[PDB]
């Protein structure tokens, strides 16, 4: 089944128009006749987010979210230290459990930190996150 | 492969490999920090940033750059305690050096004790083998500025500008083109180059705070660690 | 910025004799500085549209006198090194560079009825530079051909 | 042969360079290069382009522990 | 000291790039009891320098078949086999530029017993290569084509013949 | 410690010695050289390339000279080698010390190769991982010994460790014959360099010291580039 | 698994799960905390009556050092204690051979090699201790230093150890701690210690108070606890 892919990527019938995306999490453990280039052009590499990036997405996720002026996002990416969209997008949300914690329809920026922790704390369970590439 | 216990102690694998050293390399990277290193026509400088998470947290208790003798300047990387139990070593023997022989110490010959030390530490298998790096500079009689890198698999070499910490292929890949391309090093020149590119490597556009900056140059041979200040001079000098 | 750099520019332009020559290209690298900002595609390149044009005045000054082989070479070296200096591809590819080239061949209209055979083909020369990698290109290019045409 | 190419890029300058390469790794390094310079709005390749070439393609090539030799 | 044994360099370069050939054959003559002054590895690159900017440029065979053969045997009194090894595979070159009978034949015997029994992959495609020469030249097709067809399947080990392949062709 | 003090080296139930086995692999997988021994000295040359472009090449150094007139050369991981360097520099002091005068050279072969099987045979430490070469003109002739991770030795006219030295070994056994003069050796051994050497071979590319009865001696880049002149 | 045992084998990815798990170990013990005010250092710490358990005031972590140097130690306690003790015995030689105070970095330095020396070995364990270093001078001021298991110690203003740590260094940087005097900072910390650990997990516990500083004269004593009781009536007041 995969060798039909081999085929009809490359083989004898050129194709025109018909782009390829692939997704994985760890490159490693492909086929290298599938990874040479031709069929596989190019190889985009994803990684953590800087800090800025995360200070972005953290930014992204804080829009829609009933608070005060008082958010700051600064020391909350000082606090963070390779978490991904969805770890940051799970930390917007703890912090919104917290308010209802208390039933504080507004957000204090304190809650933020606190899930900051607990988010931070339950990545003692993550090992081999990188892979090489190819 | 793993064939009885090379997957564990300071043995041989049928390729020919030692698994535990290799795996002390990556044990420097959990450090989370890169530094950088670079030598001029009559100076050399380190730099490296810092991770202060803490208000409570100290800031002067933090620094990497570690004064051994009045003519030495080391930075280290990997776990905190291998650095620290590695300059009781340095500063020991250093001292060593001087009850013995009189005159200082050279900066490589050091280099040559340190690596001999942490040959042992492989060669032996009953002995952990202190995942930690290690990065010299200094100035010497006849030669000018000089760094050296002390590993942990017990082996050193010269250069004239090198990085350590998380990012040494991407700082050996700017600095490869950076440097090759005949350029005449100032003080200035040789600093300016290194905040570039660290800056460049994390994209950071630093506050004058995170980083630390030691220094050596043929006019006060006095190993100097520098000041928020004039740290910030050199920042706003690069900021055109 | 756009309007307040052009109001900047507006009072600069009276120091072509008022002030220095080489003194007003010290002022232009803080304009290449607004050109280091590239804040909006649009409203930072506005930028670029003055100060290549009173750059231009400065060429009608200095060009407009002897200082000719000395005006151009010091200037398409440092729109080559604009890549460098500034944001690299003159900091958004055009708008502030296909009408600052385009004002160029602008500048050599009025002065291949002026600038005699050496200097002329000194800017010829110098634009040329530009014909190899770096011009207006969009859909035309016909300032490169306007006057390598004028080249024979 | 097919592409303008700029007369300022030396060809056996990355010939020397060993580095294992397989046939249609070429393909993808001219292609690398051509939609490098592209992307510089530029219709004409220089040498730049094939050293971001190898710098994208010929890249991931080296993991090595000096103290092994 | 050094900068007169350059200057040798120097001088028989101008007499190269001015174009004459008597000029320099004096100067290597004139500089061969100057050679017991220096070490054996930049007098290797004296006399391969001037001796080939000296054959390369003239078809003036009134001094080539000379010094060469003065070369060869100060090769023999330096003791060095790569040194001769090569001068003969030049000197033979050189016999073949007057259509030489015999002595453009004799490569064979008095080289080939050598260089096979060596382990050359470079040299030994170029002596029988002029040894297809030297037969068809002197009306022998039989024999030059064993001889270019052995050249053939020796020239299938080098990694470079940049230009002894089109020499070949 | 605590003085566990056993060997982790056994033989096998085929009777064969696994770890010195391995370590043998690790030896050849080691950066080539080759040394000759041609009628007057030794000449020894090896293959040092530089992984890039900023090291330093006039601070590691390969050839080493031991006495005034003994060079040593290794093949294989260069950390231990300065160890048992350091080693065989004290031991040939002692014996001048009781005699007053140079050791010569099979003395060495004897007590470094001691040392290295006693600490083969020894409990708790792998052997070495590097082959040796050396070379010393005592009493006008040269001799030129092998050592190896099993202690052993030989006296070689001529050899090279490394890559490729069955291939380059084989080379030797063509090229080379019954007598030369050093500077005819060092173009044969600069010819099995370039056997298995990289593309471009500079004077750093790599390395040569030599014994002369003289004395032992080191060569320069200088003369080294001077030499390369001639490749091969 | 299969790596985890000795402490003397790096993991295939570069760190040592004996020391991993000790960590963790520390971790699961009651909270101790500790803070500086301007002119003095004061210590904090929960203890755990069970049901009855003992005669109270029994076995308390507070420890004293030096009578200038406080201890702050929680994890187990045995090993604590032998540190303790290697603590007293330590500055006890350096006032032996040198007549006067040992400085705090100095001391934190020795005993974290010392703690170093058992993380390199398969003869000995790690330890399953950590604490905190309280000191105060006239030429030197307040310093307080904290130890890991690992080995890595350094210098705070306030720092937290136990089960309740991140959730307790939160409202502590909420006070102001430059200008605050450490007789405030007392009644302060009641605060804090009294807003954790509560029903439905373990029992009464118990509150202890270590107090050094300028008002101590440098010597270190516990605080009059009993004596003007301010920490419960001003750890009581935030009933809601
Ligand atoms: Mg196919």
């Amino acid at each position: 089944t995969l060798m039909e892919l081999l085929n009809q990527m490359d083989g004898f019938d050129t194709l025109h128009r018909v782009k390829m995306i692939m997704a994985t999490n760890r490159p490693d453990t492909l086929d290298p006749a599938l990874l040479r280039p031709g069929r596989l052009d190019r190889k985009i590499h994803i990684d953590l987010p800087n800090e800025q990036a995360r200070l972005d997405i953290l930014k992204i996720h804080a829009g829609p979210i009933t608070k005060h002026g008082e958010i700051d996002y600064e020391a909350i990416v000082k606090l963070s230290d390779g978490f991904n969209g969805a770890d940051l997008r799970n930390v917007c949300t703890e912090a919104g459990m917290f308010a209802i914690r208390a039933d504080h329809d507004f957000v204090v920026q304190e809650d933020f930190m606190k899930a900051v922790r607990k988010v931070a704390d339950s990545k003692k369970l993550e090992s081999k996150l990188d892979y090489k590439p190819v | 492969s793993s064939a009885g216990f090379d997957r564990h102690i300071t043995i041989f694998s049928p390729e020919g490999r030692l698994y535990q050293v290799e795996y002390a390399f990556k044990a420097i990277n959990q450090g989370g920090l890169t530094s950088v290193a670079v030598r001029g026509k009559d100076c050399a400088v380190i730099v490296t940033q810092k991770k202060v998470p803490d208000k409570l947290l100290d800031s002067s208790t933090v620094t990497h750059l570690f004064k051994i003798t009045e003519n030495i300047g080391c930075v280290m990387t990997g776990m905190t305690a291998d650095s620290r139990s590695q300059v009781q070593r340095a500063r020991y023997e250093a001292a060593n050096w001087k009850y013995k022989y009189g005159y200082e110490i050279p900066v490589d010959m050091l280099c040559k004790r340190i690596a001999d030390i942490s040959q042992v530490y492989t060669q032996n298998a009953e002995m952990r083998p202190l995942g930690c790096c290690m990065i010299l500079i200094g100035i010497d009689e006849e030669q000018g500025p000089q760094v050296y890198k002390c590993d942990p698999a017990g082996y050193y070499c010269g250069f004239k500008a090198t990085a350590a910490g998380v990012k040494q292929t991407e700082s050996t890949s700017f600095l490869e083109k950076k440097v090759k391309k005949k350029f005449d090093w100032t003080f200035e020149q040789t600093v300016e180059t290194a905040i570039t590119c660290l800056s460049t490597v994390l994209s950071i556009d630093f506050k004058p705070s995170e980083i630390e900056v030691g220094v050596v140059t043929v006019e006060n041979p006095k190993f100097r660690i520098l000041t928020e200040a004039e740290i910030d001079a050199h920042l706003v000098a690069l900021a055109e | 910025m756009a309007d307040g750099g052009s109001e900047r520019a507006d009072g600069r332009i009276v120091k072509m004799e008022v002030d220095y020559s080489a003194t007003v290209d010290q002022r232009l690298p803080e304009c290449a500085k607004l050109a280091k900002e590239g804040r909006l595609q649009e409203v930072i390149e506005t930028l670029l549209s003055l100060e290549k044009q009173t750059r231009t005045a400065s060429d009608m000054v200095s060009t407009s006198r002897i200082l000719v082989a000395v005006v151009k070479m010091c200037y398409e070296a440092k729109e080559w090194d604009l890549l460098n200096e500034n944001i690299m591809l003159l900091s958004k590819r055009r708008s502030q560079l296909k009408q600052a080239v385009a004002k160029m061949v602008q500048q050599c209209c009025t002065y291949v009825e002026e600038i005699t055979d050496l200097p002329i083909k000194l800017r010829l020369i110098d634009t040329l530079r530009m014909v190899t990698e770096g011009k207006i290109y969009v859909e035309i290019e016909r300032a490169r051909l306007t006057k390598t045409l004028a080249t024979i | 042969s097919k592409m303008n190419l700029s007369e300022e890029v030396d060809l056996e300058d990355y010939v020397a360079r060993p580095d294992k390469i397989s046939g249609a790794d070429i393909n993808s390094i001219c292609q690398e290069s051509g939609m490098l310079a592209v992307r510089e709005n530029r219709y004409i390749v220089l040498a730049k382009d094939f050293e971001k070439a190898y710098k994208t393609v010929i890249k991931k090539d080296e993991q090595e522990h000096e103290f092994y030799k | 000291v050094q900068v007169k044994e350059q200057s040798i360099l120097e001088l028989g370069s101008l007499l190269a790039k001015t174009g004459q050939a008597a000029e320099l054959g004096g100067l290597l003559k004139y500089v061969r009891p100057f050679l017991n002054s220096i070490s054996k590895a930049k007098a290797a690159r004296l006399v391969r320098s001037l001796l080939d900017l000296f054959l390369d440029m003239e078809a003036a065979t009134g001094q080539e078949v000379e010094l060469c053969l003065e070369c060869i045997e100060w090769a023999k009194s330096e003791k060095r086999t790569f040194l001769r090894q090569a001068l003969e595979a030049r000197l033979v070159s050189l016999y073949f530029d007057t259509k030489r009978y015999q002595e453009a034949l004799h490569l064979g015997s008095q080289l080939l017993r050598e260089l096979k029994k060596m382990d050359d992959k470079a040299l030994l495609v170029e002596v029988q290569l002029l040894e297809s020469k030297t037969y068809h030249a002197l009306s022998n097709l039989p024999k030059a084509r064993a001889a270019l067809t052995s050249a053939r399947t020796t020239a299938n080990a080098i990694y470079c013949p940049p230009k002894l392949q089109a020499t070949l062709d | 410690e605590r003085g566990y003090s056993f060997s982790l080296t056994t033989f096998s139930p085929s009777g064969k010695l696994v770890q010195i086995e391995y370590a043998l692999a690790a030896v050849a997988g080691g950066a080539p050289s080759v040394g000759i021994k041609a009628a007057n000295g030794v000449v020894l040359a090896t293959e040092k390339k530089q992984k890039s472009i900023l090291y330093d090449e006039r601070s590691v150094h390969k050839v080493e000279p031991i006495t005034k007139h003994i060079g040593l050369v290794y093949s294989g991981m260069g950390p231990d080698y300065r160890v048992l360097v350091h080693r065989a520099r004290k031991l040939a002091q002692q014996y001048y010390l009781v005699y007053q005068e140079p050791i010569p050279t099979a003395q060495l072969v004897q007590r470094v190769a001691s040392v290295m099987q006693e600490y083969t045979q020894s409990g708790g430490v792998r052997p070495f991982g590097v082959s040796l070469l050396i070379c010393g003109w005592n009493e006008g002739r040269p001799y030129l010994f092998q050592s190896d991770p099993s202690g052993a030795y030989f006296a070689w006219k001529a050899t090279a460790m490394g890559k490729n030295y069955v291939n380059g070994k084989t080379f030797l056994e063509k090229r080379y014959n019954e007598d030369l003069e050093l500077e005819d050796a060092i173009h044969t051994a600069i010819l099995t360099l370039k056997e298995s050497f990289e593309g471009q071979m500079t004077e750093d590319n790599i390395e040569v010291g030599i014994c002369n009865e003289a004395g032992f001696r080191r060569l320069t880049p200088t003369e080294v580039k001077d030499y390369l002149a001639a490749i091969a | 698994t299969g790596y985890d045992l000795s402490a003397s084998t790096f993991s295939p990815d570069g760190r040592v799960f004996q020391v991993e798990y000790a960590m963790k170990a520390v971790e699961n013990s009651s909270t101790a905390i500790g803070i500086r005010c301007k002119d003095g250092v004061v210590f904090g710490v929960e203890k755990l009556v069970l049901s009855k358990l003992y005669e109270e005031g029994s076995n308390k972590r507070l420890f004293n050092v030096d009578r200038h140097v406080g201890m702050a130690v929680a994890g187990l306690l045995a090993d604590a204690r032998s540190l303790a003790d290697i603590a007293r015995e330590e500055a006890s030689n350096f006032r032996s051979n040198f007549g006067y105070n040992i400085p705090l970095k100095h001391l934190a330095d020795r005993v974290a090699m010392y703690v170093h020396a058992y993380t390199l070995y398969s003869a000995v364990r790690p330890f399953g201790c950590s604490f905190m270093l309280g000191s105060y001078s006239v030429n030197d001021g307040a310093q307080l230093y904290m130890i890991d298991p690992s080995g890595v110690s350094y210098g705070y203003w306030g720092c937290a150890i136990g089960k309740a740590r991140q959730a307790a260094k939160t409202e502590i940087e909420k006070l102001q701690m430059k200008e605050m005097t450490c007789r405030d900072i007392v009644k302060e910390v009641a605060k804090i210690i009294y807003i954790v650990h509560d029903e439905v997990k373990d029992k009464a516990f118990e509150l202890e108070l270590s107090w050094v500083g300028e008002l101590t004269n440098g010597r270190h004593e516990i605080v009059p606890k009993d004596i003007r009781e301010e920490a419960e009536k001003y750890a009581k007041e935030s009933l809601k």
